[PDB]
């Protein structure tokens, strides 16, 4: 049913073109990035305490030392990527700050969609495409596809409207 | 025809080579790089059994 | 008209990327 | 190559070089105009090569006179109408009566103008009747439709040209006839939304009497 | 041992019964290879040809003569390599280039076998010579070519023309051209015009599809193969329901080519990840810091800062 | 001394700032080629026939597209899987019409990112770390290669690859849902669990470490000046943080080892992304998603409807409208 | 040193008489011991045979490379008249003289007796200078001079130059044996040698040599 | 276009030969070592 809700937004609201949803996916997917980065960095620039190669058995939980070389990981990511962190206060605070910023900036757009202030069609490309026929951008294909969603799924999605479309009314595509 | 083009799609030629002029450049770069490496062999580690492994 | 605004914004983002990479404060020791 | 020189090749040898987009080159058969007997013949493989696509640029830069402009092809090797046939009489003194009914008679190609403007157009010799004597074999053809009536416009809504043949080389034995070819046809319009453009096509051709 | 394994296949082709060719006329048939083509300038073409469309890599193999001749080459070559390595030792340009340990030997083999898996995937999805269409089913391009040929043979015998039938947009509904000038089918098999199957090649002439042969020379077994391939096109599902995702539960069908291709692609990609594991770990263990940075001797605090 | 020895010493030095290494000689020029083609083609590319049906498609900024709708158009379907460089074309007004720069940029970008993964191995070996950063970086490489290389090989055309643009990405995704039903596929749900769990674990660890920072500064200045760089003192009380988490949920779902916690952070989203990387490759070869059409049947034999029988209607609505001017024969798109 | 000494790599492996001949034990490059006829029992005879062999070697290298190179170039992309070293000499008589590299704007050589005279004069000069020592180097070693015509200077170390001696001799013996192969193929098949290689690689079992085994029948 | 094609093959084969003869040139000893 969540899938029906997702296609409901995709075919009625065009939730795709919402910049608040762009913020949301940036926050979610960057948090999923930075989790993997930090996990594959910290236990990889690890120190030398045990004897065998099983490095999990060489950690005192009551420890006053470190367990990963901050200088070495800084030099690593500085030479590969360019900018690299130097403050592991700020690192974990940035891991805190990314996905909540993404989810709040998605919630604001869900509010704006609840009021039916959707990120539907623009002005410029539409008034240009009504005049000049051969324009055909992916934008003007997504709109002409979302119309095909909304005219097919509605007659069984919402029966309280009490509408039965004839087959001539439906967007056919000339025998695809 | 109307225009001029190599017509190299779908042929099935080794290394995509059409002219032998195009074919000589492979060896002309490979041999000179090999020769520079083989000169640079002087300042490396050559040995009987001094092997780099466990 | 707005294409120049688009291009100016993209080039300015790339410029801030450039200055962030090369003209940072040096991460210094103890 | 010639006709047997082409058909000696295999499909693995034709595939990938552009030999398929050619008329077979005819041998020395010039000025054999008295070596032409009569009969209600047909053609075996009536192929026509184009070699230059020029467009009448209606924009003015000199005065009230516009010429034809050499341009570039756009799609790929997508020309040389093939396997055309019909009914092809040779008369008394050289009066050819050439009737086209079947075969791949159409090819849709796009072509720029210097100025960065694309123009699509058909290349159609559908249903041509050329009745002439070996210098200006004239007659008209059809430009049926650039696109079908069942075409969807991008928001889900919704003639005759000139053609002149010629004959240069004649095989007296097998009836292989070469020659030069010219035509002028209109461009595509999107149903009156854009006014058409005149397009001249020059080329060669080839045919085998039977 | 691998050379004798290849010569077993060579002997089975050359002397023992025979191998099922899919290019014999009148349908596929088991035949005995008499002249395996062992031309070096032909067989070492396929190893060098471009891995893209039209050209193709060694998946573009077509002849059983070429297959068995290449196996003759491998049977000679591997025996020569065995006699080489039993009596020779590695030379110093290879005694310094390699990491000589236990896990490293696994690391090389994992990357090799991952490449083997990718090549097997692209073999089993595209080829119809070594994986015949009568046994494994039709292939990807073969389904679309079979559909277009079936509807052309359908609509030819009713009155409409096969040549002048202009489609929706000007291009040919049934017959059109290639990018390189040949005459092929239309629709969406213009991405699949590189297809060469034995039910279609006798209808194919010098310029491609001979219009005279499509008028006059259609075979009934070709009609049957074309009628069944569009029915059993490879359109699976994980719950084994044939057709598109927008199809009712009609036919319990998934092609075996899909299972072979997907399974070997996943099982090659994991061996690639295993190679990226072990080739790092082996050189790190040979270096001496597979267990972590030592706290006393640290390689960073001797170097310069970068500023 | 020698030229080659001095050149190798320079190229495997660790004192030049952006490291190069030996994979860098393919990582650097090839990605600079891809970037320098992409910036030009995002701005001034002429319209491209994506369909092979003589309909060019505008994708660049100069022809009435903004930053969202701007995209590099993929190659035409008549071009197929054929390798189509500049030198095989007729002109540069003919190469750009038939899907030019996509074929160049994709084949450059893939060779760039594989050598970038090799470089991430190489600098770790040059410094003396343990070498497993490239194993974690193998996941988005697989996710890029599945949509740029594997899926166009499976569909037989470079048309169905992902268009290089924001508004083109979604037109890839929706038509992929139409033809393949990606949501009803168990690999994709594992990847959704991967990305959501990755966000959860990142926010959770960044909460539980920042909540245990030892007071070393005042309350007027920044709370980030308490960490002097390159020290040996553990700035977060991991004992107190683990005790707080154990009081919060469970004592047997402990993960008291910091190294076990970091292995779990390194292995949750990477294995999450690997299963979608396999899932795209399986759907490339037409091994479809799930299908629950007409499952719930009453005692007579009539057909009831479920949420699967609504998603079937939505996918029919997408399918009878995607590629509106090409499809004539009733299947195989 | 493996290459020369009492334990060099002899000319039959374990089967090389279990001993050298008694008049040569190392001390010179290229010594394997193959003098079974015993033609060099006297040391001055042996020195003359080295002084002859090394010059035949250094000519045989150039004679090999000059008989490979035009069959590569003309068959690849150029024009020569005829590139095969049969008819490489007959290019003066052909149409307008010998166009070097197939270009009638450089040398364009005629007057074959004048070319013969220039060859006789210049080769008399250099083959007298090689014996006595003249300009661009005084005569100090008849085989290994090592002076301003050797500009790169690799013969400074004794041991590396001692190895390069053996490399030059091994390449020399190979070049001589190959040129003898060129001459016998030139007598038998009458075709170019790289043409013979391209004919052999097409069908190695039937175009071997034994197809040309009944040509010289009485 | 052939003038371009010689140049592209030249650059590609230069970088690939630099790659291969780099990794043959004593790689696993340019580490911090033991
Ligand atoms: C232990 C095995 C072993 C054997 C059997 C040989 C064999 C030989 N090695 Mg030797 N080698 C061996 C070990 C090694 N060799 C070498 C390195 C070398 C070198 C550098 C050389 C040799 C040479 C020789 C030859 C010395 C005698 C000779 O001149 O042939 C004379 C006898 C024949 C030629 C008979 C050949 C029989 C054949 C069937 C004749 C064909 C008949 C035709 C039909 C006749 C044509 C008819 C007419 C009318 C036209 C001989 C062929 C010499 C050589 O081959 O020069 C040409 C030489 O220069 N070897 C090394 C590295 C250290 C070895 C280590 O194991
Ligand atoms: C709920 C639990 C939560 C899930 C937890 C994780 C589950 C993992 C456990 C393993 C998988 C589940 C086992 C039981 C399901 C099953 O298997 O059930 C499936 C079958 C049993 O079902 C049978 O499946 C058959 C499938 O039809 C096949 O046979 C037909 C005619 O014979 C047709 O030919 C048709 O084309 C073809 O699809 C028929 O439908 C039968 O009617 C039906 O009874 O068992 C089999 O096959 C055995 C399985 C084969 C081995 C699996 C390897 C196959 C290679 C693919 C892997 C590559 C990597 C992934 C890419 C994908
Ligand atoms: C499959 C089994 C196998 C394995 C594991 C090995 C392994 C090895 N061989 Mg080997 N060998 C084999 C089969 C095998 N060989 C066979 C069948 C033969 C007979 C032809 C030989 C003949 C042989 C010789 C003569 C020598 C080796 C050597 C070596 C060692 C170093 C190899 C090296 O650095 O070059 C790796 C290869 C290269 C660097 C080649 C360049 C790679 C380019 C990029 C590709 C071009 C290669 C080729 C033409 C491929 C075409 C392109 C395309 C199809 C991909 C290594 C232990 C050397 C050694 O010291 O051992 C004694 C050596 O001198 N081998
Ligand atoms: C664990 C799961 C698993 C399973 C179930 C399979 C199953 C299969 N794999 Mg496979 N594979 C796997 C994992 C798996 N693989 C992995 C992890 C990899 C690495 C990525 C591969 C790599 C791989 C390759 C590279 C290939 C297969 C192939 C195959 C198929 C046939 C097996 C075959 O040809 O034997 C292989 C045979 C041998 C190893 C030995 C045979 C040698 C003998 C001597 C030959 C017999 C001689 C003669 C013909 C018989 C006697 C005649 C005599 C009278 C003369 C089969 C469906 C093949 C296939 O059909 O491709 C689709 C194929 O090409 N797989
Ligand atoms: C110009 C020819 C020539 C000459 C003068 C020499 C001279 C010498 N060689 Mg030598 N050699 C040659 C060519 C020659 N080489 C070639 C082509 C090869 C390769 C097969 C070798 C391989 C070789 C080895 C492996 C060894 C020598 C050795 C020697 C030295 C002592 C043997 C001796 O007395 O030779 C006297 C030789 C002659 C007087 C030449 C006679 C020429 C006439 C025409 C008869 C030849 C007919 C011929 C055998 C027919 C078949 C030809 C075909 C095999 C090419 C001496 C300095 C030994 C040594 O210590 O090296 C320094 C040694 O172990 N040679
Ligand atoms: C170690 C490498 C192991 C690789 C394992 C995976 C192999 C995948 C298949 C690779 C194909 C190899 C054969 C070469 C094909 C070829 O060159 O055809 C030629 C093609 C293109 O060539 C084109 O071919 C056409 C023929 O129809 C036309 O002639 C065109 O004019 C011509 O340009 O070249 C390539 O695209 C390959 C270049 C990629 C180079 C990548 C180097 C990466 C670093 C290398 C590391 C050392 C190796
Ligand atoms: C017609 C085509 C036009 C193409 C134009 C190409 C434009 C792009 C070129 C890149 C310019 C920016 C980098 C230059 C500065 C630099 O070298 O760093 C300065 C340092 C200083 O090094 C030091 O450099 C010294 C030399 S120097 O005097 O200082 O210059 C040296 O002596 C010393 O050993 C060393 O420590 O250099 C290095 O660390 C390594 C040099 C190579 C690294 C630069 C290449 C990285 C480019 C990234 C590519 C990916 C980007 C993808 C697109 C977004
Ligand atoms: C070798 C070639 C490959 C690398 C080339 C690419 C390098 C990318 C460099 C990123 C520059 C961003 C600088 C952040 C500003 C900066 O300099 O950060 C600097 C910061 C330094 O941390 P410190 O420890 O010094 O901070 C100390 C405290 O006092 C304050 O934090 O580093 C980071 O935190 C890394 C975060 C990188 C996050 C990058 C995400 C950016 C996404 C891209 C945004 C632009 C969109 C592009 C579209 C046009
Ligand atoms: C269609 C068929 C396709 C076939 C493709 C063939 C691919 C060939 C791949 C070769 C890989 C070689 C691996 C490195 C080999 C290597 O390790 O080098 C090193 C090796 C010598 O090593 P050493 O340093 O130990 O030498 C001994 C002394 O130096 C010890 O101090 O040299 C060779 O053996 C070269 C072998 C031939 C190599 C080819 C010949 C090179 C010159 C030819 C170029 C002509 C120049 C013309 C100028 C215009
Ligand atoms: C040691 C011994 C020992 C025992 O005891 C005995 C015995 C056995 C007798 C012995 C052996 C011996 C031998 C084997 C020998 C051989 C030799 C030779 C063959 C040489 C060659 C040698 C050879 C040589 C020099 C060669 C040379 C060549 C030349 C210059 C060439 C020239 C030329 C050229 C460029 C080209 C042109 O177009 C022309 C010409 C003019 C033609
Ligand atoms: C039967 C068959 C055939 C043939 C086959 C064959 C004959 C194969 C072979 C193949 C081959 C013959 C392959 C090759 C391989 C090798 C390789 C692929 C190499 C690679 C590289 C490497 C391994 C290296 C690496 C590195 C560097 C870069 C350098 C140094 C060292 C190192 C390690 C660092 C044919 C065609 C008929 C088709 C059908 C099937
Ligand atoms: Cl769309
Ligand atoms: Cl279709
Ligand atoms: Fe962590």
């Amino acid at each position: 049913a969540i899938f029906r809700f997702i296609l409901f937004f995709q075919g009625f609201h065009n939730w795709t073109l919402n910049p608040f949803h762009m913020m949301g996916v940036a926050g979610v997917l960057g948090a999923a990035l930075l989790c993997a980065i930090h996990g594959a960095t910290v236990e990889n620039t690890l120190f030398e305490d045990g004897d065998g190669a099983n490095t999990f058995r060489a950690f005192n939980p009551t420890q006053a030392e470190e367990t990963y070389s901050m200088v070495t990981a800084n030099r690593f990511w500085s030479q590969i990527f360019g900018v690299a962190f130097s403050n592991k206060r700020w690192l974990h605070f940035f891991m805190l700050l990314v996905p909540v910023t993404g989810l709040w900036m998605s919630a604001i757009g869900v509010v704006g969609l609840a009021l039916n202030l959707r990120a539907y069609d623009f002005v410029s490309q539409e008034i240009r495409a009504a005049e000049d026929p051969e324009f055909e951008t992916f934008y003007t294909k997504n709109i002409l596809l979302n119309e095909g969603i909304r005219a097919w799924m509605a007659a069984q999605d919402q029966p309280h409207e009490r509408l039965v479309f004839p087959e001539e009314v439906l967007p056919r595509g000339n025998a695809l | 025809l109307v225009d001029e083009r190599m017509n190299g799609d779908g042929t099935g030629r080794p290394f995509g080579v059409n002219d032998p002029v195009l074919g000589w450049v492979l060896l002309g770069v490979f041999g000179t790089m090999w020769a520079i490496w083989f000169i640079g062999q002087k300042d490396l580690g050559d040995f009987e059994d001094a092997d780099d492994g466990l | 008209m707005e294409a120049l605004v688009y291009t100016f914004l993209l080039v300015g983002t790339l410029g801030i990327i450039f200055f962030s990479i090369f003209f940072r404060d040096p991460p210094r020791m103890i | 190559l010639t006709f047997d020189e082409i058909q000696g090749l295999t499909y693995l040898q034709v595939k990938g070089s552009g030999i398929a987009n050619t008329c077979p080159v005819l041998e020395s058969g010039t000025t054999n105009l008295k070596e032409l007997k009569a009969g209600s013949y047909k053609l075996e493989n009536f192929c026509i090569e184009p070699t230059s696509f020029t467009v009448k640029e209606e924009s003015q830069f000199k005065g009230g006179e516009t010429e034809f402009v050499k341009t570039k092809l756009m799609t790929r090797l997508t020309y040389t109408l093939d396997a055309m046939s019909g009914s092809f009489k040779v008369g008394s003194d050289g009066s050819a009566e050439l009737k086209e009914d079947d075969g791949i008679d159409y090819a849709a190609t796009t072509v720029q103008l210097p100025g960065g403007e694309r123009v699509a157009f058909l290349f159609t010799i559908k249903q041509f009747d050329g009745k002439g004597t070996l210098d200006n074999i004239k007659g008209d053809f059809l430009v049926p439709s650039y696109r079908g009536s069942s075409f969807l416009d991008p928001k889900g809504r919704g003639l005759k040209g000139s053609a002149v043949f010629s004959v240069a080389k004649v095989d007296p034995v097998t009836g292989e006839i070469a020659g030069v070819f010219e035509s002028i046809q209109p461009s595509d319009t999107d149903l009156g939304a854009k006014p058409p453009k005149d397009i001249k096509v020059t080329g060669l051709w080839y045919a085998q009497l039977k | 041992m691998l050379g004798l394994g290849a010569w077993l296949l060579v002997w089975k082709a050359m002397y023992f019964g025979g191998v099922y060719d899919t290019w014999a006329p009148g349908g596929g048939d088991v035949r005995v290879i008499t002249n395996p083509t062992t031309n070096a300038a032909v067989i070492f073409g396929y190893l060098v040809k471009s891995p893209f469309g039209g050209d193709g890599w060694i998946c573009s193999v077509d002849n059983m003569e070429d297959i068995i001749g290449g196996h003759i080459w491998i049977g000679t070559l591997e025996i020569l390599g065995g006699i080489w390595h039993i009596y020779t030792t590695p030379w110093p340009w290879a005694r310094r280039a390699f990491v000589w340990s236990g896990e490293a030997y696994l690391s090389y083999s994992l990357g090799a076998i991952g490449v083997m898996g990718f090549i097997a995937c692209c073999m089993s999805w595209f080829n119809n010579t070594a994986y015949p269409s009568e046994f494994y089913g039709p292939t990807g391009p073969e389904a679309s070519q079979s559909q277009a040929f079936t509807f052309l043979v359908r609509d030819q015998r009713l009155g409409a023309n096969v040549a002048s039938a202009q489609g929706p947009t000007g291009l040919g509904k049934y017959l059109m051209r290639s990018p390189t000038g040949e005459i092929i089918f239309g629709g969406e098999t213009m991405r699949f015009w590189d297809f060469r199957g034995p039910w279609l090649e006798p209808l194919r002439g010098p310029n491609g599809l001979d219009l005279n042969k499509l008028k006059n020379d259609i075979q009934p077994w070709q009609e049957r193969r074309a009628a069944e391939y569009m029915t059993h096109a490879p359109l699976g599902s994980l719950n084994s329901v044939g057709g598109v995702a927008t199809e009712i539960n009609a036919v319990n069908f998934v092609s075996p080519r899909s299972w072979l291709a997907c399974s070997h692609f996943c099982l090659g990609f994991f061996f690639f990840i295993g190679h990226l594991w072990h080739a790092g770990r082996a050189r790190a263990a040979a270096a001496g810091f597979e267990k972590g940075i030592d706290r006393f001797d640290e390689p960073v605090l001797s170097m310069r800062p970068l500023d | 001394s020698s030229l080659w020895a001095r050149f190798c010493e320079w190229i495997t030095s660790t004192e030049n700032r952006l490291y190069i290494g030996w994979f860098g000689v393919i990582m650097i020029p090839c990605l600079l080629t891809a970037t320098s083609v992409f910036i030009i083609a995002f701005i001034a590319a002429p319209p491209v026939d994506i369909d092979g049906i003589r309909e060019p498609v505008s994708g660049s900024l100069l022809y009435g597209n903004n930053i969202i709708t701007g995209a590099v158009i993929p190659t035409s379907n008549a071009i197929g899987l054929h390798f189509y460089p500049i030198w095989e074309a007729a002109s540069l007004d003919e190469w750009l019409y038939n899907g030019g720069p996509y074929q160049l940029i994709v084949c450059h970008f893939l060779l760039g990112v594989y050598c970038y993964m090799g470089r991430e191995w190489e600098l770790s070996f040059r410094l003396g770390m343990r070498p497993w950063i490239a194993v974690a970086y193998s996941a988005p490489v697989a996710a890029a290669s599945a949509v740029f290389l594997v899926y166009p090989i499976g569909q037989g055309s470079f048309s169905d690859g992902m268009p290089l643009g924001i508004s083109g990405t979604f037109n890839f995704m929706i038509v992929f849902q139409a033809e393949h039903n990606i949501l009803m596929h168990p690999f994709h749900m594992l990847g959704v669990a991967g990305v959501f769990g990755g966000s959860l674990f990142s926010a959770m660890h960044g909460s539980l470490v920042t909540s245990s920072l030892i007071r070393e500064t005042t309350e007027n200045e920044s709370a980030n000046e308490g960490y002097r760089f390159g020290q040996e003192e553990e700035t977060y009380n991991i004992v107190a943080a683990h005790g707080y988490f154990g009081r919060l949920i469970f004592q047997y779902a402990s993960f008291n080892n910091s190294r076990s916690l970091h292995f779990f952070l390194a292995a949750w989203p990477v294995i999450g992304i690997w299963f979608t990387a396999l899932g795209l490759s399986t759907m490339a070869f037409n091994l479809n998603g799930f299908n629950f059409n007409q499952s719930v049947v009453d005692s007579q034999g009539r057909v009831l409807n479920t949420w699967a029988d609504i998603i079937n209607r939505a996918n029919l609505g997408m399918e009878v409208m995607h590629e509106r001017n090409a499809h004539n024969f009733p299947l195989d798109l | 040193i493996e290459f020369y000494g009492p334990n060099r790599a002899k000319w039959l492996g374990p089967y090389s008489e279990n001993a050298t001949p008694a008049y040569l034990t190392g001390e010179f490059p290229g010594d394997y011991g193959w003098d079974t006829a015993g033609l060099s029992a006297d040391p001055e005879t042996f020195k003359r045979y080295r002084e002859l062999e090394l010059i035949h070697a250094r000519w045989a290298m150039l004679g090999a490379l000059g008989c490979i190179t035009p069959e590569l170039l003309a068959k690849s992309g150029t024009q020569f008249g005829e590139a095969v070293w049969f008819k490489a000499g007959a290019q003066i008589f052909s149409e307008g003289g010998l166009d070097y590299l197939g270009n009638p704007s450089l040398v364009h050589a005629q007057n074959i007796v004048a070319t013969l005279a220039v060859q006789v004069i210049l080769m008399g000069l250099v083959e007298g200078y090689r014996v006595n020592g003249g300009p661009a180097g005084e005569g100090l070693d008849p085989l290994y001079p090592g002076e301003s015509f050797d500009p790169l200077g690799l013969a400074d170390d004794p041991d590396t130059f001692a190895e390069l001696k053996v490399k030059e001799i091994k390449n020399g013996r190979l070049a001589m044996f190959s040129m003898f192969g060129f001459f016998v193929q030139a007598i038998v098949t009458g075709k170019g040698p790289i043409q013979n290689l391209d004919d052999h690689l097409s069908n190695p079992t039937v175009n071997n040599a034994f197809a040309f085994a009944t040509k010289f029948t009485p | 276009m052939l003038t371009l094609k010689i140049f592209v093959y030249t650059v590609v084969t230069f970088f690939v030969c630099l790659f291969i003869f780099g990794f043959l040139s004593n790689d696993p000893a340019r580490n911090p070592g033991k």
